[PDB]
């Protein structure tokens, strides 16, 4: 499986019907067709795989680094400590990225799960994503192609300068 | 350059080139002369309408072996000057310290740069 | 020489190759961040990738 | 092998050889080869045609070219590129042109004129508002779900 | 990737020392090895490039081109026979050796590290190509699109090498890497915008742009069937290349200067889709076709997105494929009529029952059928071009449906309907050209399954 | 239950061994329109079952699965729906074009290039299938594109006469025009609301919607065959008669007001809209209907009639009523 | 045979001989091989190598 | 032969600057580029300065 608190659900929710007829119930019997004909096959053939790869293992490990320390700890020129600092910088982005993909994952299954029930619970998860996507915006929008890193810095600069000199001038 | 060694007017190498190490054997710029000094083979072949790759093989050595004597000094000389302007340039910056001052290498958390955003 | 032994060779090579551009590193480094950023309580993705702190503003 | 005299440049001045020498190049009629004229848009010497050539010439008459309406020696009109068959069909109207197209665009005009005269004019039954529960149906519209209600509720009839 | 150059120095030799009836088999299996070899690269990952000492490196915006210059290598060369057969062996050993010289060229100029070895190895890319077509053009001007061809890409991509020369003695060396990390912006003097003016002037001669276009179509006119390929699919696409990479340095003014080059892309994009509708001379449509798309390149190249970025080099690989596949079909009917001229071969659908699959295959590859990677590229470049103007998008889609209408009739006027009973000597179709269509298409489809490899380093 | 979702993918997957296995083939076919036959019936059997137990639960699901340029913020997989209509429309579809396969084999006994018929016949099956099943906007341009490009093939099946290859001209020029107006609503859809995918478009309300829906509208009418882009449907019906009625009885002209009734939450606001809807209904059915006077042909006659239904169908949407809108689909 | 035909094997060994300068080119620019700041763990445990 | 041969490069020559042609030629040219150059300068000052207030609706535009 995965996670549950990382990738979370609803609990599950199962009514039982109540005929009310007496046919009795087609889709019952053919229900039943399928699991006696595919289910028990198909079990079988995971069974000997699972005992195929029980015999011997393998592994793999998830790749995890060290600190560099920042891109304004650099000098004027600095070919070598740039490099391991806009690096680090793209690797954030990388993760970054796939962290607003996750969330736009849980958006959608909030919507396919709640049917027509969409302001009802499901309006913490927009607000959760409008905030998320709100800081990507601020962040990493207008810095156009040829980002290193370097431009995200004089982004971050001037964004705070505007902000600090509106709220003294208006303070 | 003007000389500088304009003294000795055509020493071609002086004591001073037999410090550095000379041009190594499988270097790829001496190997290039011989595939040029092959290439050349190949052609005085080809113009006096005897067969190409064949009945030429002393003239082959013969230009083999001159084409990569002669790279081989002028690979020596080139290092030799390459050397001596390095020297000399090395020896005005020791020689004049306030010319050339340590620029304040300022680090990115005070370094201010115009934006411009493009969209 | 064309169908043989470069088309469908090369076909199952691109069908799995290592992670090209550092994709599933990239999910996986996401998945453990996020449950992170949610222990922790902090809102994920904080903004101000740079220190807030660690910044000089040219001041008039 | 070909002869480079049989190419065309430069147009009909003088009268006499230029077509003469037109009406052999071409295997047309002498006095009906006609040049554009020299109207300096490129153009050459190549003939004037009467300009529709293919839903005319009726396909009993079995020429050569069973679909491109040409019998192999005529002065192949500039505007074979577009005037066939397939592209555009120059048949003769059974009206007019000036009658279709005011005819149309009259009926187009008058179709829009009056969606203005009924966008302007609604109809509607006798029917009023609907009466949503939670006050106009609030927590399924827009949001916050326990911050700014607007109480109206409603009194029967 | 030393390992690729000097495999290519030792294949051309025995080409010259190979025996009569063997010089064939002995190119064509080494340059399916160099292909097996060439997919051995493909293994850029992540932050970096792929490095290698001074000379050489390899990112995504290389590494396709590379592998589509290599591939394209025996379906060039396989197409190059039967219309040199009766020439001389010697004549035939110079030609097949002149092809991997500039292969080798091609390759140097594709794992460029500084922009001088990139300016030394695209006027080597240039040089063999003029002796190429002027040689065996095939027809009376030939000569002249040659000519044309020379002195417009020497003219352009001359003032290039003096702006590069004072980007070097006014940075240091000129590493791509020193370039990402040593840039600053060059503010709206005057300089400035006639030092970017020389540079992508160069390269808009390259593309070709509307204003200098006439260029082309001469030189596909005139030209033999794999120098008609190199042309059009590696050379327009090389500089493509050349302005992703030099357009890294100098962002701030191209906002102020950029104007009139999208501009002028646009309007001649249309003016060109609609100027390849009408012609005869069956060949020059495909040209005109490589017209219209290189300006939407242009425009996707110019408005700085990394959705146009991505969809660029798409569009680059796809319109290589295709247009490099649909001239090899060009020279399969001009063997058939002797004629290049588009109304007078007809019929083909009788006669020849699956040549005419993989015509309606190309020109379906060419419409923007939605599984082909034409229409990724097209698709990315619209979404980046209204995130642009919000008004723009009216251009394209007018480009769209003439484009889909010139291919289509390109299709349908020689190829449905009816033989004019007086052709009576084709033959039916060679495996030899079968065989080039399914080199060109399989590769497409089996790309378009799993494209992830194919867009570029804003992956 | 993952019952449900295996036959609906098991109905899916049974639209690709035809054409793989005459592509595959080298030993002559006979009974190649037998082994259509059998299996368009088995894919009616086993697309029967989802929609009763739909109607017997509810229990509306979507799949997805080999996701491909997850590049920016956004991703793809291969990704598609059951809902209420992909549930109620598939086998009516599916019904009808196994009997337009019995009609063809009689109709096209004496053609000896029957199997190239059948072949295209089923990719268009396998397109329009796929356009009615995906929530992915993409893919629903990839069916768009795709039956557009079998209705050309499909009409100019009769290489010769060159009305027929002009009215296919017609065709593909007046879907090129659909999209214009479909790419615009995806460049809209993707700027606005960083993606292209119906559960969050409907998971927000961006109630300026003017401009996509003026291109949803253009679509629309560049598809349904409506006032404006209307000419292409008699001139359609001049190809072959089985040809004409999957072309234009159940696919490929009631995909164009499809994708209006798919995006129902989009277009429960924005009455302009609604009045854009109408207007261009009532016109086509009206001019249509005035149309039909002294047509001694008979599939123009039927031609102008659905545009008719069609207009119908339009208005039908000015009201803010999509399912009576897809039942008259159905009917 | 191989004296008889040599043609067929001339490039393989081309690409041998690239690919044994590409190493010898790898233990020429061997500088840096545990002074980086992110590549940086003891040098453990068979002999004296991080890579080659 | 002769139709393509007079199409293709038999266009060229003849030819002269006339006030139609030279007239015309500037006409179909430059004046649609000078036209949608204008409308694009409206289009970007629009953009520009909107965006430049903060009225629009990027709250999130994200695909840049
Ligand atoms: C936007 C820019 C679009 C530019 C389109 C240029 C089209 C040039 C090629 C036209 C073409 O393919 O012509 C062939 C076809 C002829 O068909 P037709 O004459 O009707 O033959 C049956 C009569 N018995 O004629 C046609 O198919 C005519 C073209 C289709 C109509 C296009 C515009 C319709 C909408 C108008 C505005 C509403």
């Amino acid at each position: 499986s995965w996670d549950k608190d990382v990738y979370p659900e609803p609990p599950r929710r199962t009514p039982a019907p109540s005929p009310q007829t007496s046919l009795p119930n087609p889709i019952t019997y053919l229900t039943k067709a399928f699991d006696l004909l595919v289910d028990r096959p198909v079990t079988l053939v995971r069974e000997f795989i699972e005992r195929q790869h029980a015999k011997n293992k393998y592994y793999y490990y998830h790749r995890e680094f060290r600190r560099v320390p920042d891109i304004t700890e650099c000098h004027e020129k600095d070919v070598l400590c740039m490099f391991e600092a806009e690096m680090q910088w793209k690797r954030d982005y990388k993760v970054d990225q796939e962290i607003v993909n996750i969330i736009q994952e849980r958006l959608k299954a909030c919507q396919q799960r709640e049917g027509e029930s969409h302001r009802q619970n499901c309006a913490k998860e927009l607000q959760q994503f409008t905030q998320v996507v709100k800081a990507y915006q601020d962040r990493y929008h207008d810095l156009g192609a040829h980002y290193s890193a370097r431009k995200c810095l004089a982004k971050q600069k001037q964004r705070m300068l505007a902000e600090r000199k509106a709220t003294k001038e208006a303070a | 350059m003007t000389g500088r060694q304009a003294r000795a007017p055509l020493q071609f190498l002086p004591d001073e080139a037999r410090s550095l190490p000379p041009p190594k054997l499988t270097d790829p710029r001496l190997a290039y002369i011989g595939f040029l000094g092959y290439c050349s083979g190949l052609i005085d072949n080809a113009i006096r309408r005897r067969p190409v790759l064949s009945a030429g093989l002393h003239r082959q050595f013969l230009y083999i072996t001159s084409f990569v004597f002669v790279g081989y000094y002028l690979l020596k000389r080139q290092d030799y000057m390459y050397a001596v302007r390095d020297h000399d340039m090395f020896s005005y910056i020791k020689s004049h310290p306030e010319d050339f001052p340590e620029k304040d290498k300022k680090t990115y958390r005070e370094v201010f740069e115009e934006f411009h955003p493009v969209r | 020489f064309g169908f043989s032994i470069v088309l469908v060779l090369g076909s199952t090579f691109v069908a799995y190759l290592p992670d090209y551009r550092m994709q599933e590193w990239a999910r996986r480094e996401a998945e453990r961040l996020v449950k992170y950023r949610e222990a922790h309580g902090l809102p994920l993705m904080e903004s101000n990738c740079f220190d807030p702190s660690k910044i000089q503003l040219p001041e008039d | 092998s070909h002869i480079t005299k049989d190419m065309l440049p430069g147009p009909y001045p003088k009268t006499p050889e230029e077509r003469a020498a037109a009406a052999k190049k071409y295997n047309m009629r002498v006095e009906d080869y006609e040049p554009y004229p020299d109207d300096g848009m490129g153009y050459g010497d190549y003939p004037k045609l009467p300009d529709r050539s293919q839903q005319e010439r009726d396909p009993w008459y079995d020429w050569d070219h069973p679909d491109l309406r040409l019998n192999w020696g005529e002065p192949m009109h500039w505007d074979l590129d577009m005037y066939i068959r397939n592209r555009v069909d120059t048949s003769p109207t059974p009206v007019n042109w000036n009658l279709m197209c005011k005819h149309l665009f009259g009926f187009v005009a008058f179709m829009l004129f009056m969606f203005w005269v009924g966008e302007t004019y609604p109809t509607y039954q006798p029917v009023g508002p609907k009466q949503y529960p939670y006050n106009n149906l609030y927590l399924e519209r827009g949001g916050d779900p326990n911050k700014e209600p607007e109480p109206v509720v409603h009194y029967e009839i | 990737m030393l390992k690729y150059i000097i495999p290519t120095m030792m294949l051309m030799p025995l080409t010259w020392l190979s025996k009569n009836s063997m010089i064939w088999i002995n190119t064509t299996l080494h340059s399916l090895l160099i292909s097996l070899t060439s997919l051995l690269l493909l293994n850029q990952f992540g932050d970096n490039s792929l490095n290698f000492s001074l000379t050489f490196f390899s990112d995504s915006l290389s590494t396709p081109l590379l592998i589509l210059t290599m591939w394209l290598l025996p379906l060039m060369l396989m197409a190059s026979q039967h219309h040199l057969s009766k020439e001389n062996l010697a004549r035939k050993k110079l030609f097949i050796s002149m092809l991997i010289l500039l292969q080798l060229f091609l390759i140097m100029t594709f794992t460029a590290t500084e922009l001088i070895f990139f300016y030394i190895m695209f006027e080597a890319t240039l040089v063999p190509t003029l002796i190429i077509i002027t040689r065996w053009g095939n027809q009376t001007e030939r000569l002249n699109a040659g000519l044309y061809f020379l002195f417009y890409t020497l003219a352009g991509s001359l003032p290039l090498l003096v702006a590069l020369i004072y980007i070097q003695n006014t940075m240091g060396s000129l590493n791509f890497l020193i370039l990402q990390y040593w840039v600053q912006p060059m503010p709206n003097s005057w300089s400035n915008t006639f030092m970017w003016l020389a540079c992508m002037m160069a390269f808009m001669v390259k593309m070709p742009l509307y204003g200098l276009h006439l260029w082309l179509p001469k030189a596909h006119v005139e030209a033999p069937i794999a120098g008609s390929m190199v042309l059009a699919a590696i050379l327009l696409k090389l500089g493509g290349y050349g302005m992703m990479r030099i357009t890294l340095l100098l962002n701030p003014i191209t906002d102020f200067m950029a104007y009139p080059f999208i501009m002028l892309s646009l309007w001649g994009m249309i003016m060109t889709s609609s100027i390849c509708l009408r012609q005869t001379d069956l060949k020059s449509l495909i040209a005109y076709s490589s017209v219209s798309h290189m300006a939407l390149v242009i425009v996707a190249i110019l408005i700085q997105t990394p959705w146009s970025y991505m969809g660029a080099t798409a569009l680059m690989i796809a319109h290589g494929l295709t247009s490099s596949m649909l001239f090899c079909l060009a020279n399969s009917n001009y063997e058939r009529v002797h004629s290049r001229t588009m109304i007078l071969a007809r019929g083909l659908q009788t006669l020849l029952p699956l040549m005419a699959a993989w015509w309606l295959l190309a020109s379906l590859t060419n419409l923007a059928l939605p599984p082909s990677i034409n229409l990724i590229g097209e698709l990315f470049v619209v979404m980046s071009t209204f995130s642009w103007s919000n008004i723009t998008i009216i251009l394209m889609g007018l480009n769209m449906v003439i484009t889909a209408l010139y291919s289509l009739y390109m299709l349908i006027t020689t190829q449905r309907g009816k033989h004019t009973h007086h052709i009576n000597n084709i033959l039916p179709s060679f495996t030899r050209e079968n065989a080039l269509m399914s080199l060109h298409m399989l590769p497409l489809l089996l790309l378009s399954l799993n494209p992830k490899i194919i867009l570029g380093p804003l992956y | 239950m993952n019952l449900f979702s295996s036959l609906t993918l098991v109905t899916l997957i049974l639209l690709t061994m035809p054409i793989a296995a005459i592509n595959f083939n080298t030993h002559k076919f006979t009974n190649y329109p037998l082994y259509v036959k059998t299996t368009i019936s088995c894919a009616f059997i086993t697309s029967m079952i989802p929609t009763m137990m739909f109607i017997h639960t509810g229990q509306e699901m979507i799949i997805s699965n080999w996701h491909w340029l997850t590049i920016q913020t956004l991703k793809l997989s291969l990704s598609f729906k059951m809902d209420f209509f992909s549930m109620m429309f598939v086998p009516v579809a599916l019904f009808v074009t196994w009997s337009i396969m019995e009609f063809s084999m009689w109709y096209m006994h004496s053609d000896p290039n029957i199997n190239q018929f059948f072949k295209y016949l089923l990719l268009f099956l396998i397109t329009m299938l796929i356009l009615v099943t995906a929530n992915n906007l993409f893919q629903l341009f990839i069916g768009w594109e795709g039956v557009g490009i079998m209705s050309f093939l499909l009409i100019g099946w009769w290489y010769g006469r060159t009305d027929a290859n002009t009215a296919a001209l017609q065709a593909i020029l007046y879907n090129r025009i659909g999209d214009i107006g479909f790419i615009l609503a995806m460049a809209w859809f993707l700027i606005n609301l960083n993606t292209w995918d119906l559960q969050q478009i409907f998971m927000l309300n961006p109630n300026d919607s003017n401009l996509p829906l003026m291109g949803l509208i253009l679509a629309a009418t560049g598809k349904s065959a409506q006032f404006g882009l209307h000419p292409w449907l008699p001139s359609a019906m001049e190809g072959p008669t089985p040809v004409s009625a999957l072309l234009h009885s159940s696919t490929m002209v009631v995909a164009g007001i499809f994708l209006l009734i798919r995006f129902y939450p989009l277009t429960e606001n924005n009455k302009f809209g609604q009045s854009i809807m109408l207007c261009l209904g009532a016109m086509t059915t009206l001019f249509t209907a005035m149309c039909a006077l002294t047509q001694n042909d008979i599939k123009k006659i039927i031609a102008f009639s659905t545009s008719s239904q069609l207009g119908l169908m339009m208005v039908t949407i000015g009201i803010n009523q999509p399912h009576l809108a897809f039942l008259h689909i159905c009917t | 045979v191989v004296r008889d035909h040599w043609i067929h094997v001339l490039v393989p060994v081309g690409f041998v001989f690239g690919y044994y300068l590409d190493r010898k080119n790898d233990e020429k620019l061997a500088a840096f091989r545990n002074k980086s700041l992110l590549y940086k763990r003891e040098l453990k445990p068979n002999e004296e190598v991080t890579w080659k | 032969i002769r139709w393509t041969c007079a199409r293709s490069a038999n266009v060229y020559p003849n030819f002269r600057p006339n006030t139609k042609t030279s007239l015309l030629g500037a006409l179909f040219g430059i004046g649609p580029l000078i036209f949608w150059y204008y409308v694009f300068k409206t289009d970007r000052d629009r953009k520009e300065k909107l965006i430049q207030e903060g009225k629009l609706d990027r709250t999130f535009n994200i695909s840049y």
